[PDB]
């Protein structure tokens, strides 16, 4: 999986 | 199911092994990463990571 966070919602 | 789960919202592809998906998608999860923000899936599209909440267990 990616290392940085992911986009938040929505 | 049991693993089967529908895309709440578009969500494009950042490269590092993501997949692009989109809202009402179907998808098939095989897991998630470690502190589970990641989510590993199957679509007809493909196979990536998402975002573990732009989606939702469906059926």
């Amino acid at each position: 999986a990616p290392t940085y966070p992911p986009p938040p919602p929505p | 199911d049991p693993n089967l789960f529908v895309a709440l919202y578009d969500f494009v592809a950042s490269g590092d092994n993501t997949l692009s998906i989109t809202k009402g998608e179907k998808l098939r999860v095989l897991g998630y990463n470690h502190n589970g923000e990641w989510c590993e899936a199957q679509t007809k599209n493909g196979q990536g990571w998402v975002p573990s909440n732009y989606i939702t267990p469906v059926n």
